[PDB]
RNA sequence: AAAAUGGAGA
RNA sequence: GCGAAGGCCGGGGGCUAGAAGGCGAUCAGACACCACCGUAUUCCCGGCCGUAAACGGUGCCGCCCCGCGGCCGGCGCGCGCGUCCCGCCGGCCGCCCAGGGAAACCGGGAGGCUCCGGGCUCUGGGGGGAGUAUGGCCGCAAGGCUGAAACUUGAAGGCAUU
């Protein structure tokens, strides 16, 4: 079976540790979210540590959990 | 338990010496 | 170049040249009583007939024990050319 | 000359445990070295179950089922034959033998 | 290559399953595990592997010298078929331990090549071959011990219909190299006679 | 005599098809017949030494099963050697079972070199380390200005191998000979077990002399 | 903690080759481990190598010819005069045919053979069998 | 009861299978005289012969009741080995088994074939 | 339930 | 700086077990084992002790590994969304492949090492004498901690086979 360490295979890399990969890279992303009422775009980390409130609505659009940040309003996928 | 009945026997021997060393002086 | 122990002249002082196991590059041992010489034969177009010439690989029993001689045989066959795109 | 890897105990990530005394020996044993067979037995003997069931004054009555734990000491277990010393091959067999899924203290 | 009529035979003849447990050296042959959990194999891999086995079988100087040892009930019916068309000297029944080392033992056979019916029911037979330097070729399940096994045939192996297709496929593939049994045509034999009631 | 060849390679040895012991060693073969090894070199060939006939008495219900066991070491000077031993009640049946065992295991010495390689080899190519139970031995290559530097038993074994000079160090129960003479032998097995820059090459898939293929 | 990168690399390369895996990784690239690796490649024991590079320690991926018998380090560096180079060949090299001890000299870093011939002796970084 | 040695049972085993002819299945009397043709076996004493002549009545009875372990009936060696040689109603073992889930179809999709237009039936 | 010795030295 | 139990020093407390001490009953003795009482103790507070088969009989921080499964902690992975799978796992582990070992066995090491050289503290050198003697230190004491010799004499010991 042909598997080569020098040229790293991207499919396995995702399952691998953020540090164990041939290059220790970020494993999280910035996601803009769509407030249903207004079209202001708020960028949020894939894992949020501090709450970001949608501009014009005082209530935080993201209540942080240990990893993924859920959103009270509908979610804009990643960057789209 | 021979080790226990030797060690504590040794301690009884050690104590005997203390009285003998001080009272005699 | 008289591969094996050779004299100052460069001719083989010791004739015995234990065949280096092909797969691991490590040699087959004098006492390698677990040694293996797998051989497979080539094919001829539409007929896919056997031409009586067969590529002969070698494998020590340590690779056998490693159970990795199966993946290794196919890759070694790619080196000998028998393996297709797979 | 270590006899068993477990050392007669299931202690892992630990240092000390509570002591439960043998019902027979009365010997204190740490929870780890105690047999702990759990036994389910009907309160009446099976022989007189029929006559007591025959005396079913209340409707649909069932026998009193008792749930208890038996914890003999190591020395109590061997002499009362709860378990038997086995050979090196038998040492790792993790199961009680003689099937017996029958529900009573006596295996019958 | 692969032939669809025969390919659909393997699929309909229990050669689409394996053990739920897996080993790293059988990962490539395995397609993956499905919701059912029995690992489902990849069909092209099976056919390609059977051609690779055929080339070693034509290579041996005496076609008779290959020995196939069957230690499992299911293997017997298909193993009987191997001897009818291929010339391999069979080694049937329980191995009778140490035959390869004990030349004095009655059924001792020196097979320049070996063939094992099941990876975990021939444990003595691969070690015995290791003592006598015999290149080891065998059948392997999704999960198998590859110890002392050089190359093997991905298969369900746990039902004789699959075992039947394997001895049928191998017999046909060596014969195709000899250019005798079919040559781009029908095999006289039919899929039955590869299972015992 | 006129032995029916016991081994399949025995038919090759009987035919004369086997060229020499070296050929079966190159193809890594098990030699199961004393005659099969004698065919390569018979008639006086190797000198024979026998020592250490320990009498193991195994305690049992009544009297111990007094029995004997002795070690036999092959000594052909042509870079081939073996260690064998036999257990039997009678003195004869013991040494003569051992003689068979040392014959059944024949291993080739590398016959290596240090500074001068013009003439024929004076030492083994690399330090040979042999582990037999407690005993671990070493055979560091020596220049020809050095002699066979060794312990009295271990030197006779290497004299039998025919390496003229050597540097020897040992660890373990040197007084127990069976481990020591086994160790120096298991070290001799290391002689060809080491990849050497000279040994490296890519080719030799000829297979025409597969002993198993070769048949009458 | 990790003081000797070369010991963690040497046993990284030796252990991998023992299993027969040609491609191996090394946790930190060092300009000195570059010296040992390229002197291994130069003598032909090791094959083409590469360092995937982050901005941090860097990881070394090396393909092997599979022929390595033994590699190792003398920790820490002990300095020997060019007069004593041969005593160290006796203890740490099997034979004088395949002898190579990594020496460090101010005028270039070479294996033992070239150095004594150049009449300069420095410190033995690591053993190369 | 009576249990006899390996040689006594093995001689009887040789007599019942390697020279079956027609040793009697349920009758002792033919067996009493059918074991003394001299060539078939030579042993002294009538009772010693009778020891083989005892087991033979059970061994032949066993063979009549069903096939023995490693049955080698000299008179009837080709018995049901023809059934292993036999094929059934038309030898149509194959065709229309189906039982393919979406992933089983995906396995055939992984090779180049697309079996039954990806619609097994 | 009790249940104790076994001189030295081949 | 802590450190189980037992011990000690003053109080408080005292249900059960129970060092001592008493009985009975055992056995040529029963000092004991076993029954029956029973004081100190055990429980709490404020101090001293500072030791245990305190043991995983295996100091610590690193690195590389051979696969197969559990248990716990998160965290992602797609999946008809089920504590479903699959990894990242940090720890708990079982069996074990080479490798190692006098062996027993270890192998998330006791391996990579007579081809004997990551770093760093500790400890040992035949079995006694001896943890003794003698000083110092510590404790209220019990005891701790540190630590020889004179002389002896040929094995002491380790794991395994019948």
């Amino acid at each position: 079976m042909n598997v080569d360490l020098l040229y790293p295979d991207p499919v396995e890399e995702q399952r691998k540790h953020k540090l164990k990969r041939l290059v220790q890279g970020p494993n999280s992303y910035f996601l803009e979210i769509k407030c249903a009422g207004c079209q202001d775009i708020v960028v949020v980390y894939s894992h949020a540590n501090t709450p970001v409130f949608c501009p014009g609505c005082t209530s935080q659009i993201s209540i942080p959990t240990g990893g993924k940040c859920a959103f009270t309003s509908q979610v804009e996928r990643y960057r789209q | 338990m021979r080790a226990k009945w030797a060690k504590k026997r040794m301690r009884k021997l050690k104590r005997k010496r203390r009285h003998m060393k001080a009272r005699s002086k | 170049d008289d591969i094996g122990m050779k004299n100052s002249s460069g001719v083989v002082v010791d004739a015995y040249i234990p065949r280096k196991c092909s797969a691991t590059n490590r040699l087959i041992g004098p006492k390698d009583h677990a040694a293996v010489q797998l051989s497979v034969a080539r094919v001829n177009d539409k007929g896919k007939m056997i031409e009586n010439n067969y590529v002969t690989f070698a494998f020590c029993g340590a690779i056998r024990s490693r159970g990795g001689v199966d993946s290794a045989f196919m890759l070694l066959a790619q080196e000998h050319g028998l393996m297709e795109r797979l | 000359p270590v006899k068993r890897r477990n050392n007669g105990r299931s202690k892992y990530n630990c240092g000390h445990t509570n002591i439960v005394r043998c019902q027979n020996c009365h010997r204190c044993v740490p929870k780890d070295k105690v047999i702990k067979r759990f036994t389910i037995r009907n309160i009446v003997d099976n022989t007189i179950a029929d006559d007591v069931l025959n005396a079913c004054v209340i409707q649909g009555f069932a026998i009193p089922k008792l749930y208890n734990k038996v914890q003999y000491c190591v020395s109590c277990s061997i002499h009362n034959h709860i378990v038997r010393v086995r050979s090196r091959e038998d040492r790792k067999i993790r199961t009680p033998p003689k099937r017996f899924p029958r529900n009573s203290s006596q295996k019958k | 290559q692969l032939k669809e009529a025969d390919v659909k035979k393997m699929l309909v003849a229990t050669t689409h399953l394996g053990v739920r447990n897996i080993d790293r050296r059988m990962q490539f042959y395995i397609f993956d595990r499905q919701k059912d959990g029995t690992f489902v194999f990849n069909l092209q891999k099976v056919w390609a592997k059977i051609v690779f086995a055929a080339r070693i079988l034509v290579t041996i100087d005496d076609p008779a010298e290959i020995a196939v040892v069957a230690n499992r009930p299911d293997a017997q019916r298909a193993i009987l078929k191997f001897c009818k068309y291929t010339h391999a000297t069979a080694f049937p029944g329980r191995f009778i331990p140490g035959n390869f080392t004990n030349r004095m033992n009655p059924n001792y056979c020196e097979p320049r090549l070996l063939l094992v019916n099941d990876p975990v029911v021939d444990r003595q037979a691969i070690l015995e071959a290791s003592y006598v330097n015999i290149p080891t070729i065998s059948l392997c399940n999704s999960d198998a011990n590859l110890k002392f096994i050089d190359v093997a045939i991905p298969c369900n192996n746990k039902t004789p219909m699959s075992i039947g297709l394997i001895y049928w496929l191998l017999a046909r593939e060596v014969l195709r190299l000899k250019g005798s049994i079919s040559r781009t045509e029908e095999w006289d034999v039919k899929p039955d006679l590869f299972v015992a009631l | 005599e006129e032995w029916h060849p016991s081994t399949k390679l025995g038919r090759l040895v009987k035919a004369g098809k086997i060229e020499s012991l070296y050929d079966i060693f190159k193809y890594s073969l098990p030699i199961k017949e004393t005659e099969i090894i004698d065919y390569f070199f018979p008639k006086s060939e190797l000198a024979e030494e026998v020592c250490n006939i320990m009498s193991v008495q195994k305690q049992t219900t009544a009297g111990q099963r007094t029995r004997f066991r002795a070690h036999v070491i092959v000594g052909n000077r042509d870079g081939f050697i073996g260690y064998g031993a036999g257990v039997s009640k009678e003195v004869a049946n013991a040494i003569k079972k051992a003689a068979k065992n040392a014959r059944l295991n024949i291993v080739p010495v590398r016959r290596g070199f240090w500074g001068g390689k013009l003439g024929d080899p004076h030492t083994v190519s690399s330090k040979l380390s042999g582990k037999c139970g407690s005993v671990r031995v070493r055979l560091i290559p020596a220049p020809r200005g050095a002699g066979i530097v060794a312990s009295p038993t271990v030197a006779k074994v290497l004299e039998f191998a025919g390496v003229s000079d050597v540097f020897t160090r040992q660890s373990g129960h040197s007084r127990t000979l069976m481990n020591s003479v086994g160790a120096v032998y298991n070290a001799l097995k290391s002689s060809y077990s080491i990849l050497t820059p000279d040994l490296w090459k890519k080719e030799q898939l000829d297979h025409v002399q597969d002993i198993r293929t070769m048949s009458l | 903690v990790r003081i000797n990168v070369l010991r963690d690399a040497l046993k990284s390369i030796c252990n991998a080759q023992r299993i027969g895996k040609k491609q191996v990784i090394v946790r930190p690239s060092s300009k000195v481990i570059i010296e040992f690796l390229q002197l291994m490649q130069k003598n032909g024991y090791i094959s083409d190598f590469a360092v995937v590079d982050n901005h941090r320690s860097n990881r070394i991926v090396v393909n092997l010819i599979g022929r390595l018998n033994k590699a190792g380090v003398i920790s820490p560096r002990f300095d020997i005069p060019a007069n004593d180079i041969e005593k160290w060949v006796v203890n740490l090299l099997p034979s004088r045919l395949f002898g190579h001890i990594i020496l460090t000299t101010s005028q270039g870093i070479m294996d033992h053979i070239e150095a004594q011939h150049r009449q300069i002796g420095g410190k033995v970084i690591g053993y190369f069998y | 009861g009576k249990v006899r040695t390996k040689t006594i049972k093995r001689a009887a085993r040789k007599i019942v299978e390697n020279n079956y002819e027609s040793l009697k299945p349920k009758d002792f009397q033919n067996n009493k005289a059918i074991c003394s043709k001299r060539n078939v076996a030579i042993i002294p004493s009538k009772r010693l012969r009778n020891k083989v002549a005892g087991y033979v009545t059970t061994l032949m009875n066993r063979v009549v009741k069903g096939p023995v372990h490693g049955i080698s009936l000299r008179l009837q060696e080709e018995e049901r080995e023809r059934r292993d040689n036999y094929a059934p109603k038309k030898s149509e073992f194959d065709v229309e088994n189906i039982t393919v889930s979406g992933t089983t179809q995906q396995m055939i999709d992984s090779i180049g074939f697309k079996c039954m237009s990806t619609s097994l039936k």
